[PDB]
């Protein structure tokens, strides 16, 4: 009681969302830990 | 949108839809074929609108009430009507071999 | 390369090109829905019109029904290939000429 | 690429090229409905894996010109053979009647 075997449906996988969290935290820490040292020399060569 | 959009690979949707102002209009050039699975993953029923008939393979056929109540069903062991009345058409009519038992003529 | 759709979307026409088969998801259904309007499926000539109330088909043979088990037709619309045989459970019949041979109650 | 929808699908007209065929697939069933303004289910069919239901309140095959070949509405079942033939050898029983206008042995 078989009439076609067609391999080919091959419905998506129960894939989660990909984590957005760490490259989130990464490109949020560059830009944070950059203003901060722009800050910091703001200081020192502002008010020396 | 606005327009057409194709589509490469299949298109695994949910649940298709149509317009509140338009019919859906499924269209082909060489058939429309119409599937099903099995839980080993399986064609075992599958209605196909072909050239020039219409073939609906499976193992039992069955027409029914909007409420449920069967109507008319084709299996391998043998067609049944339940609606209780059957009507031909033809000019030719029946055709019987021995005898008849009914206990009306109309 | 999976877009994820993830809200009502309408895509107007579509026109699938090439290994596009219109599939359900992972293992749950395939409902096709018309809101108030008929579902029609077509191929040249023949068709197949789910309206309200009526399920009409529309072809120059019609339908034909066979279990793909055995490869026997169990029910076709071609009457002249395929002889209609009386099916169980009539209470009354509707026949325009019976030629019958003898009636008894 | 694959594309995967989560929400309700829109759409006008579904086409296929020239030379192609259009695909539905499925895992479990297909079920095609038609609601009405209030969202209540009037017509169906369901392709199952073993079993094809047709629901409504009427399911009829006709020609392109226009005859019913067949009609299994609530009332009756319609078929439109030129000439049904019995080969029951002991007889038939019909428990409720007949209605014809001739009868010719
Ligand atoms: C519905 O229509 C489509 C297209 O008209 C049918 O698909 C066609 O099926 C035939 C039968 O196998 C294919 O012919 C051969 O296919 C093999 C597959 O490997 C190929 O190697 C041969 O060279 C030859 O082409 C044909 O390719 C295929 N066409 C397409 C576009 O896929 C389908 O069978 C029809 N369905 C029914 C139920 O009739
Ligand atoms: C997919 O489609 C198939 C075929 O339409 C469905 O199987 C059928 O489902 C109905 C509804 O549950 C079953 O009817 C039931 O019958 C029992 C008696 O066996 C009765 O007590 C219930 O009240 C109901 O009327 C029917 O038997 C069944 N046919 C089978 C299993 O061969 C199936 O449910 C569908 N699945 C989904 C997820 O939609
Ligand atoms: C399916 O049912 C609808 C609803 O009863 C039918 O619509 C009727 O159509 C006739 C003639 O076209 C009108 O006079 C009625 O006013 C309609 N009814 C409503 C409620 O609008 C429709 O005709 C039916 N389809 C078939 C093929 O009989
Ligand atoms: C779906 O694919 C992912 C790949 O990340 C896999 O881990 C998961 O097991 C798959 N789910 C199923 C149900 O196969």
């Amino acid at each position: 009681g078989i009439l076609e075997h067609d391999p080919f449906f091959c419905p998506p996988t129960e894939a989660t969302d990909r984590d957005f969290l760490t490259d989130a935290l990464v490109t949020l820490l560059v830009p944070l830990l950059v203003a901060l040292l722009l800050t910091l020399l703001l200081a020192y060569i502002m008010c020396f | 949108l606005e327009g057409e959009s194709e589509f490469l690979f299949p298109l695994y949707a949910k649940e298709i839809r149509s317009r509140v102002d338009s019919s859906l209009l499924l269209q082909s050039t060489q058939n429309v074929t119409v599937s099903a699975r099995n839980s080993e993953g399986e064609v075992t029923g599958r209605v196909k609108v072909g050239a020039q008939m219409v073939e609906v393979q499976s193992q039992h056929f069955q027409i029914n009430s909007e409420d449920g109540k069967p109507l008319f069903s084709a299996e391998e062991q043998d067609v049944v009507v339940g609606t209780g009345r059957l009507r031909v058409t033809g000019p030719e009519g029946a055709l019987f071999e021995h005898s008849v038992e009914t206990p009306l003529v109309r | 390369g999976l877009l994820r759709f993830k809200q009502v979307s309408d895509m107007g026409v579509i026109h699938p090109l090439y290994k596009s088969t219109v599939g359900g998801r992972r293992n749950e259904n395939l409902v096709i829905t018309g809101n108030n309007q008929p579902i029609v499926f077509q191929q040249g000539t023949t068709k197949l019109s789910v309206e309200k109330n009526k399920t009409s088909i529309t072809s120059d043979i019609g339908m034909q029904f066979f279990d793909p088990r055995t490869h026997n037709i169990l029910f076709s619309t071609d009457y002249e290939t395929h002889e209609f045989h009386l099916p169980s459970g009539v209470k009354s019949l509707n026949v325009q000429k019976a030629s019958t041979e003898r009636i008894t109650s | 690429g694959d594309s995967e929808f989560l929400q309700p699908l829109y759409a006008k007209e579904i086409k296929s090229r020239p030379g192609n065929a259009l695909y539905f697939k499925s895992a479990r069933n297909v079920t095609v409905n038609i609601l009405n303004d209030q969202t209540k289910v009037l017509t169906q069919l369901v392709t199952g894996p073993k079993a094809v239901e047709a629901y409504g309140k009427r399911f009829e095959v006709k020609t392109v010109s226009g005859k019913l070949l067949f009609s299994a509405d609530d009332s009756e079942v319609v078929v439109g053979a030129e000439r049904l033939r019995v080969l029951g050898a002991e007889g038939t029983v019909f428990p409720k009647s007949i209605e014809t206008p001739n009868v010719r042995a």
